[PDB]
C-alpha cells in the first residue's frame, strides 16, 4: 500500500527498503534557436536511490549520451530509471536486496514493476508524502559529481554523514527532509544558513557541515523559520 | 431445423434462446423450442421468476446430438440432457409439434445478428473453456469464476479462459520491457496468436464467447476476459489488417446487441476510451466508434 503519515515509522524498521526519486534523471535547459524557435539541451542527471534507515545513497549518474537519438525522453527517463534500479538490485547480494522499493512519483510504478518481474517478492509502493528529494542537486558535492561526469557512473555516499553515531534514523531522516525542504523552498537562504559561520567546515568525505548537537538545533530552527516564512512570502500571511 | 423438447415447465421461468426470450408460467403446457437454425452454436438460458439470482444456461450445437430439457426438483433447475435413442427423441418431438406445444425460434430472415455474434465460436472450443467432458453441451452461470480470478475456488466449475496479464513474464521479453509494455504486438502475435490460439479465428471465438457469457449471464469474469482481449489488440501497433477489419465488425454487433440499460456495468470506461481514442488502433475501428458514440456517448 501507499506510504503516508500513518505508517511513517515503517521506514526505520529492519526490513531493507529504498526510496527511488526520478525527478532529476532527465534535466534540460530550454533556449531559443537562431530561427527563433525553442529547443532543449539535456544536462547530466541522476537517480536518487536512498536507504532511509542507514543513509546509504546509490547515486546513479545519467549522462546526456543516454538520450542521443531517442524520442519521448520524459517517458524514456522513467523506464531508464527502472532499468537502472533493477540492475542495482541484481548487483546487490541477496541479503542486501530491498524487500520494498518506494517510488516518490506514481508514474514510476508501472515501469519499475515491469522491470522487477523477476523479483515478485519485492513490493513496489507509492507514497502520499511530498518528499523533497528533487532538491538533492542543491547539495554541492552531489551536483558537482553529476555535472563533471563524462560517462555513466554510480557514486556511493552516506547522506547522513556520521549523524547515526549520535541520533536515530528517524531523527536523521527528519533532519534530511527538513534541510532538503528548505533548499527546495529558498535555496540561497538555506545555503546561507548552513554556511554563515565559516569556522564549521564540511569534512572531505561528508556532504554537510560538522555541527555540534547544539548547533544542529539552531540550524534546524533556522530552516523551519525559512520554510514557514516563504510560505508567507508566497501566500502573503 | 432442430428442436430442443422440454419434459414440462413446473416452475415459472423466463427462458432465453440466443437473443430471444419468453416467459413461461408455472405448469404452463410448454414443451420446447423448434426451428432452431443449424450451423451455429446456441445457448438456452433460464431465470426463475422467484429468484432472479443465478441466471444459468447451456451452450449446445444440435449437430452433436439430440438434447432435451427436464426440470430437476432436487437441484432446483432446468437441466439439459442427451437422449441417445434417436427413435425415442424423434417420436417425442413429432408428437409435441403435432400438439403445437413448442415455440418457434423467431428468426427474421433478413437478420444476421446471431451469426455475427457467434461467427468464430465453436462448440469444441467452448468445451475446453467449460470442462465437463461427459456431456456434449456446456453449463454456464452468473457466478462461475475464471481461472485468472481463482489465481488472484472450485476448479471443476471454472471458466478456463486463456490468461492474459500485461504485467507478466509471458507478456514482457527480458530486455524489451518498455518496448513490450507500450506496444503489445509480440504478446499478441507471437505468444497468443502463433503460440496459444494458433490463429485469429480461435482468438475471436474466445472473445465472442466471453462477451456472450457476460451479456447473457452477467458473468463478471467473462466481461473482464472480453475487455482484456480487446485491449490486447488495440494496444498492439502491429496487427494484421484482416484482424482489425474483422474486430471492428465483431465489436459493432456486440455493442449493437447489448441492452441499453446494462451498458453502465458491462462496458469498462477505461478500456473503451483508451481503445477508441488513445491506442494504436484508435483510427481502425470506424464502425464500432460510430455506434459507441451514437449509443453510449456518456461512457465516453
Ligand atoms: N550495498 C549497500 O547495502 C550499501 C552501499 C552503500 C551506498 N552508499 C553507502 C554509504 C556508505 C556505506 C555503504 C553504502
Ligand atoms: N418421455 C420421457 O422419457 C421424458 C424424458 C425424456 C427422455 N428422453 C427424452 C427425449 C426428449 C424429450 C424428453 C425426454
Amino acid at each position: 500500500g501507499a506510504m503516508n503519515s500513518s505508517n511513517y515509522a515503517e521506514l526505520f524498521n529492519n526490513d531493507i527498503k529504498l526510496f527511488v526519486d526520478d525527478t532529476n534523471v532527465y534535466r534540460v535547459t530550454v533556449h531559443k534557436t537562431f530561427e527563433g524557435n525553442v529547443a532543449t539541451k539535456a544536462i547530466n542527471g541522476c537517480i536518487f536511490t536512498l536507504n532511509p534507515k542507514t543513509g546509504h545513497l546509490f547515486l546513479k549518474i545519467i549522462h546526456t549520451s543516454v538520450w542521443a537519438g531517442q524520442k519521448r525522453l520524459s517517458q524514456l527517463a522513467k523506464w531508464k530509471t527502472a532499468e537502472e534500479v533493477s540492475a542495482l538490485v541484481r548487483s546487490l547480494p541477496k541479503e542486501e536486496q530491498p524487500k520494498q522499493i518506494i517510488v516518490t512519483r506514481k508514474a514510476m510504478l508501472d515501469p519499475l514493476e515491469v522491470h522487477m518481474l523477476d523479483f515478485p517478492n519485492i513490493a513496489i509502493r507509492p507514497t502520499e508524502l511530498r518528499l523533497p528529494f528533487s532538491a538533492a542537486m542543491s547539495i554541492d558535492k552531489l551536483s558537482d559529481v553529476v555535472m563533471k561526469a563524462t560517462e555513466p557512473q554510480m557514486v556511493l555516499f552516506n547522506i547522513y554523514d556520521d549523524w547515526l553515531d549520535r541520533i536515530s534514523s528517524y531523527t536523521a531522516f527528519s533532519r534530511l527532509t527538513l534541510l532538503l525542504r528548505a533548499l527546495k523552498t529558498n535555496e540561497e537562504s538555506a545555503k546561507m544558513i548552513l554556511l554563515s559561520d565559516p569556522t564549521i567546515t564540511i569534512k572531505s568525505y561528508h556532504l554537510w557541515p560538522s555541527f555540534t548537537d547544539e548547533q544542529w538545533i539552531t540550524i534546524e530552527s533556522q530552516m523551519r523559520d525559512l520554510i514557514l516564512t516563504e510560505y508567507g512570502r508566497k501566500y502573503n500571511v | 431445423m432442430n428442436t430442443v423438447p422440454f419434459t414440462s415447465a413446473p416452475i415459472e421461468v423466463t427462458i432465453g434462446i440466443d437473443q430471444y426470450s419468453f416467459n413461461v408460467k408455472e405448469n404452463q403446457p410448454f414443451h420446447g423450442i423448434k426451428d432452431i437454425p443449424i450451423g451455429h452454436v446456441h445457448v438456452i438460458h433460464f431465470q426463475h421468476a422467484d429468484n432472479s439470482s443465478m441466471r444459468y444456461g447451456y451452450w449446445f450445437d444440435c449437430r452433436m446430438g439430440n438434447f432435451y430439457i427436464q426440470y430437476d426438483p432436487k437441484d432446483g433447475l432446468y437441466k439439459m440432457m442427451e437422449e441417445r435413442d434417436g427413435a425415442k427423441f424423434e417420436n417425442i418431438v413429432h408428437n409435441f409439434k403435432e400438439r403445437q406445444m413448442m415455440v418457434s425460434y423467431p428468426k427474421i430472415d433478413e437478420d444476421d445478428t446471431w451469426y455475427n455474434l457467434t461467427e468464430f465460436v465453436q462448440m469444441d472450443k467452448i468445451r475446453k473453456i467449460v470442462r465437463k467432458d461427459e456431456n456434449q453441451f456446456s453449463y454456464v452461470d452468473s457466478s462461475m469464476t475464471t481461472v485468472q480470478e481463482n489465481e488472484l475456488s472450485d476448479p471443476a466449475h471454472s471458466l478456463n479462459y486463456t490468461v492474459i496479464n500485461f504485467k507478466s513474464r509471458e507478456a514482457i521479453r527480458p530486455g524489451h520491457e518498455m518496448e513490450d509494455f507500450l506496444d503489445k504486438s509480440y504478446y499478441l502475435n507471437t505468444v497468443m496468436l502463433q503460440g496459444i490460439f494458433k490463429n485469429s479465428s480461435n482468438y475471436f471465438g474466445e472473445l465472442q464467447f466471453a462477451f456472450l457469457n457476460a451479456m447473457f449471464f452477467g458473468n463478471y469474469g467473462s466481461s473482464l476476459q472480453w475487455h482484456a482481449m480487446i485491449e490486447l489488440i488495440c494496444s498492439s501497433a502491429t496487427v494484421p489488417k484482416h484482424m482489425l477489419d474483422k474486430l471492428d465488425e465483431i465489436l459493432y454487433y456486440q455493442i449493437k446487441t447489448l441492452p441499453e440499460q446494462y451498458s453502465d456495468i458491462l462496458l469498462n470506461e477505461r478500456v473503451w476510451n483508451i481503445c477508441l481514442y488513445s491506442s494504436f488502433q484508435k483510427n481502425s475501428l470506424h464502425n464500432t466508434e460510430k455506434i459507441m458514440e451514437n449509443k453510449y456517448p456518456e461512457l465516453l
